[PDB]
DNA sequence: GTACGTCCGGCCCGTAAATTCAGATCTT
RNA sequence: UUUUGGCAUAGUUGC
DNA sequence: AAGATCTGAATTTACGGGCGCAACTATGCCGGACGTAC
């Protein structure tokens, strides 16, 4: 039987090469220079090269002669070994789609109306445009007022709108796109995309028990992980031999009073300790707060890292500074000196903190930052906190026991108790001293003396300002 | 190469990908390999 | 661009073939004295080879 | 628990402190340093009973500082797990009880308190009172609590006490 | 309808190992 | 209110 | 006696090092595709 030989081809032009070779064969099949090759293969997903079926390499070389697209495989060709010729032909494989071409590439598209014509479908999209303001971009909501104000290619029909290359929108882009230009299989969007429009998680080191089978109630530490049927290798108590368990047979059991973290859900990101393990309701206390958190056994993992649980000085405005008390995705929760917690945007300014600032307490004792001070008057009388930032007449106090605002509050300082030169770059004239008569330019100046670059001599000299007279 | 694994593509293409990966790693450690090209940045300059 | 490159750099041969290109053939003309310029213009080079 | 053990510490002496009273200065500086501190591996250190041997003062050859090794017999309290320990309740709160065991501050959590005890928010002195009134938990009372576990943070040990087991609490 | 402009795809030397020839301990 | 920066090729030159 | 094979001992290619520092000037990625504007 003949053999397949690899020939390097121009990328993106393999099917055209196959068509051209077929035409070449048919054109010369009756002439005195026949193509002795048998077939040409240009697979669908194999990009860069094609395959030629022949008994000889010389036949391949004499058959591809005159084809420029294969010139990079002309001098040398590589045979496909025998055992592997079955793999060249081996092939594998109100909804949501994702566009293939254009600026909306790989963007989620809610199939609004499917057209039975089998040419295009109507898709709901979030516009990635600059509203004809930068061009002469991330996903953001469609603003019809902005595109009406800026003008340009814009046609308005209330909530409906046509604009910028016949892009159609309503209230959100609503545009027809080719079905072959989108993917209908393997999108699987997330909850965030739902708003816009089982699972196994075992890790090494975690403790798991056995809920069923002849090996029941054996608790061991996870070694390896795989997808569905894990065939786990758990290090049980008082057993040197390693046994096998799938994911379904196991459960994330944890003994009382061990480090616990939450992988997902409402309680994700919080660390702490479990107190009593019931059949499935596992109750824990957080490291931050002493609130009861009840979790499923599967939503628990054994990690020994300390909780994260930040506190920067930011300028709410030039008349009032602010201290960040919580970091959020698009905002900062900031605590000012008034004691009012506010929610502000990311784009406040960073003020230069004065770590050497001195403040006076209620008893005329000097206090500084990182000083544990008791509050003896004001709204927060009775509490004790560590000074973190200072003002003319205010001081911010941190307290780990106080769960509000990460422990940050503020009190007035008096209700606490401790527990260039103008002459620079100016043409001057030395009117007195040994250097009299010389014109120069002032380099550096002080209260007493000033350096002068001497115009004439290759030297700079400092002299008293009383000896200088400006031109 | 990982893509060819997790889809389960052909094996000869995996072997050629392994060949080129081996070449790239060796050139990264040592850009002097007899009978093989020197690594270039698409500007005809040998890479350190 | 090839003539301009070769005379600008003194590498002789193709730009992509700078590995095998004889170098230093074209030099910046020396301007310190008239004698230096004249001696540079009448200079011969022996390659190692 | 309390142990009188020999420990190794290192002291950088500044050249100003040379002359007579050098070794006395090293003694005083050891006392200023080790005392009033807790460590994770060896717990609290209360006081140095004595100094066993002052090592040879090696001069660091870029600095002028002199490194002195010191062996010293000191008393250390190491809170261990699974021990009944005597304790004095120092603070009583809604969320839990704070007790002192020597230098150590033990926190008996609300769940760790037995369910036969309930906080008394109707009393001006807050307290955990039993349903049948056989023991009252207030500040400054002699109790015997079981250490559920020692927990170290910033090289300072706080443990959890429990009274679930018999023969615990006020006696 | 055409093209252009600009954003995405491609001499030594010593070693040192590989190549070549008579004991040797067999088989006859 | 106190900055900072290309690099790695070739040539030439000085002792 | 013979005949091996057969195992220690003369001859060919291949890396791979190749003076100190210091100073100066001198040069240094693009081609198809998709869209805008005219």
């Amino acid at each position: 039987d003949p053999n397949l030989w690899t020939v390097k081809c121009k990328i993106g032009e393999e099917r055209a090469t196959a068509i051209s070779l077929m035409r070449k064969f048919i054109a010369y099949q009756f002439t005195d220079t026949p193509l002795q090759i048998k077939s040409v293969v240009a697979p669908e997903h194999v990009k860069g090269y094609i395959y030629v079926e022949a008994y000889k390499q010389t036949h391949v070389k004499q058959a591809i002669e005159g084809v420029g697209n294969l010139r990079l495989g002309y001098w040398n060709q590589q045979m496909v070994p025998i055992k592997e010729m079955t793999d060249v032909l081996k092939v594998v494989k109100k909804s949501w789609v994702r566009l293939k071409r254009g600026i909306y590439k790989d963007d989620i598209a809610q199939v609004d109306y499917v057209e039975p014509s089998q040419n295009t479908i109507s898709l709901k999209m979030i516009p990635r445009i600059d509203y004809d303001r930068i061009k002469a971009p991330p996903q953001r909501l469609f603003d019809a007022e902005k595109i009406r104000s800026l003008g340009g290619d814009v046609a308005s029909d209330g909530d409906f709108l046509i604009f910028e290359g016949n892009r159609y929108s309503r209230k959100f882009l609503f545009k027809s796109f080719a079905m072959s230009a989108v993917i209908t299989e393997g999108v699987k969007p997330t909850l965030s995309e739902l708003e816009k429009f089982r699972e196994h998680n075992f890790q090494p080191g975690d403790n798991v028990e056995v809920c069923e089978g002849e090996l029941i109630n054996l608790q061991g530490k996870i070694l390896s992980v795989d997808g569905n049927k894990i065939t786990i290798m758990p290090k049980h108590e008082d057993l040197k031999d390693m046994l096998e368990f799938p994911a379904q047979e196991l459960r994330k059991y944890f003994k009382m009073g061990d480090h616990v973290k939450v992988i997902a859900g409402r309680f994700e990101g919080d660390t702490g300790l479990i107190v009593r393990v019931e059949e499935n309701f596992v109750i824990l206390f957080s490291d931050l707060t002493m609130h009861e958190l009840k979790v499923l056994p599967r939503d628990l993992q054994l990690c020994s890292e300390t909780a994260s649980g930040w506190g920067e000085l930011v300028q709410l405005d030039p008349q009032t500074v602010g201290v960040i008390v919580r970091l959020e995705r698009e905002t900062f929760q900031v605590l000012n000196m008034y004691g009012k917690v506010v929610t502000v945007r990311h784009q406040v300014t960073r003020k230069k903190d004065n770590r050497f600032a001195v403040a006076l307490d209620s008893e005329q004792n000097n206090i500084h930052v990182k000083d544990i001070v008791k509050v003896i008057d004001g709204p927060h009388s009775g509490r004790e906190g560590e000074i973190r930032h200072l003002f003319r007449s205010f001081a911010f106090l941190h307290c780990k026991k106080l769960v509000e605002n990460g422990g940050m509050f503020v009190c007035k300082t008096r209700h606490l108790v401790l527990a260039d030169n103008e002459l620079i770059g100016q043409t001057v004239r030395i009117s007195q001293g040994p250097y009299k008569g010389y014109i120069g330019v002032v380099k550096d100046a002080t209260e007493s003396t000033a350096r002068v670059e001497l115009h004439s001599t290759c030297q700079t000299i400092s002299v008293d300002r009383q000896r200088l007279t400006t031109v | 190469l990982r893509r060819n694994e997790q889809n389960g593509a052909a094996a000869h293409v995996i072997a050629e990908d392994v060949k080129l990966l081996q070449f790239h790693v060796a050139t990264m450690v040592d850009n002097e390999l007899p009978g093989l090209p020197r690594a270039m940045q698409k500007s005809g300059r040998p890479l350190k | 661009d090839g003539l301009k490159y070769s005379l600008a750099t003194g590498n002789w041969g193709d730009q992509k073939k700078a590995h095998q290109a004889r170098a230093g053939v074209s030099q910046v003309l020396n301007r310190l004295t008239f004698a230096s310029t004249l001696s540079h213009l009448r200079r011969l080079n022996s390659p190692i080879g | 628990m309390f142990y009188h053990i020999s420990l190794e510490h290192e002291i950088l002496l500044h050249p100003r402190y040379f002359g007579p009273n050098l070794l006395n200065t090293v003694k005083q500086k050891l006392f200023t340093e080790v005392e009033g501190t807790c460590t994770g591996k060896y717990g609290f250190v209360i006081a140095v009973t004595t100094i066993d041997n002052i090592g040879a003062g090696v001069i660091q050859p870029g600095r002028g500082f002199v490194l002195y090794p010191v062996k010293y017999k000191a008393i250390v309290f190491r809170p261990f797990k699974g021990e009944v320990v005597d304790a004095v309740v120092t603070q009583v709160n809604k969320v839990g009880l704070f007790t002192e065991i020597g230098p150590m501050s033990c926190f008996i959590s609300r769940h760790s308190i037995p369910s036969e005890m309930e906080f008394d928010p109707n009393s001006n002195p807050p307290c955990y009172k039993t349903m049948d009134e056989d023991i009252v938990i207030q500040q400054d009372d002699e109790i015997r609590l079981k250490i559920v576990g020692t927990r170290v943070d910033k090289n300072d040990i706080f443990a959890i006490g429990s009274l679930m087991d018999d023969y615990l609490g006020l006696v």
